[PDB]
């Protein structure tokens, strides 16, 4: 459970939950004051219970250890510019059942989106978390060219 | 003499590492959290003579707590009390360190802070998958005591 800030927006890079710990999960959840979930991996859980609870899930899963699709990364942009202009100081939850590969990539683009070096974001990035990066991630967000889609 | 190994094994805390120093997870004496604490379970962790031991979940190379000897104090083995129950009164901290991590360090990280037991764990950077860390087994301060007494 890792929270990451920059500028107005707020990331939170999370372990994969169990059925059971929902009721700790949760929990968690709303302390961080998260209000959507992006699951780029699997389903692991029914996300009922999640919704149920005022938390919305999105499932956009891709191949792992491999960089997100042009379509994923456009709707996530997307995504990101108009959820935290529609709740300014909300967060948004990344997870995946294996971790540290494809969950952190995306808040790496959003992160350079912001206007943040890739050396830099890559470096505040692994900072909490050690590796946290394949050979494949890398070059994607190394060679990754901003839109500057936020402004 | 015995003096001159002391300071050499501390002079080569700066370049060992605590993969070098540590107990592998294979030849861990570890038990399961679905575990009860009836009369044979407890007798057999007393057997073991263990101060310290790790409780995973599953899969070995998932830890999920920690279970001292002291924690069986006043369990009735009559009682069959579930070892969940326990790890909640408790909840001993668990610490994870890298593979990388110096024994210098481990030392002094062992010094400030109670727990004089860590895991070891390494980040699996092979390809293509996602790295993910990898547990390799456990490190205590009898270890690194042992490589600085030879
Ligand atoms: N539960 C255990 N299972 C397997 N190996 C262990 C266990 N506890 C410690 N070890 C290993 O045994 C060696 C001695 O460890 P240590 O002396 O800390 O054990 P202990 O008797 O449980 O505790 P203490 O140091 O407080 O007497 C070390 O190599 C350590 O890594
Ligand atoms: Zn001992």
């Amino acid at each position: 459970p890792v929270e990451v800030t920059y500028k107005n927006m707020r990331f939170l890079i999370t372990h994969n939950p169990t059925n059971a710990t929902l009721n700790k999960f949760i929990e968690e959840l709303k302390k961080y004051g998260v209000t959507t979930i992006v699951r780029v991996c699997e389903a692991t859980y029914d996300t009922t219970l999640v919704e149920k609870e005022g938390i919305h899930v999105l499932d956009w899963p891709f191949d792992d250890g491999a960089p997100p699709s042009n379509q994923i990364v456009d709707d996530w942009l997307s995504l990101v510019k108009i959820k935290f202009r529609e709740e300014p100081g909300c967060c948004i939850a990344v997870h995946c059942v294996a971790g540290l590969g494809r969950a952190p990539v995306l808040v790496a683009l959003a992160l350079i989106e912001g206007g943040m070096k890739y050396e830099d974001a890559v470096q505040f990035i692994r900072q909490k978390r050690r590796g946290a990066f394949n050979s494949k991630q890398l070059l994607y967000l190394e060679k990754y060219r901003p839109k500057m889609r936020l402004r | 003499m015995e003096e001159l190994n002391i300071i050499q094994g501390a002079l080569e805390l700066r370049t060992k590492t605590v993969e070098d120093v540590m107990t592998p997870l294979r030849d861990c004496f570890m038990i399961t959290g679905e575990a009860i604490l009836d009369f044979n379970t407890m007798s057999e962790i007393m057997e073991s003579g263990y101060t310290r031991i790790p409780v995973f979940e599953g899969e070995r190379s998932n830890i999920v707590d920690l279970l001292f000897v002291k924690d069986l104090a006043f369990v009735d083995p009559d009682d069959c009390t579930p070892l969940k129950t326990i790890t909640k009164f408790y909840n001993h901290p668990l610490h994870f360190v890298f593979n990388d991590t110096k024994l210098d360090a481990m030392l002094e990280e062992f010094k400030k802070g109670k727990s004089h037991l860590a895991i070891v764990q390494r980040v699996n950077n092979e390809g293509e998958g996602d790295p993910f860390y990898e547990v390799l087994g456990i490190v205590t301060l009898e270890d690194v005591i042992e490589e600085i007494i030879k």
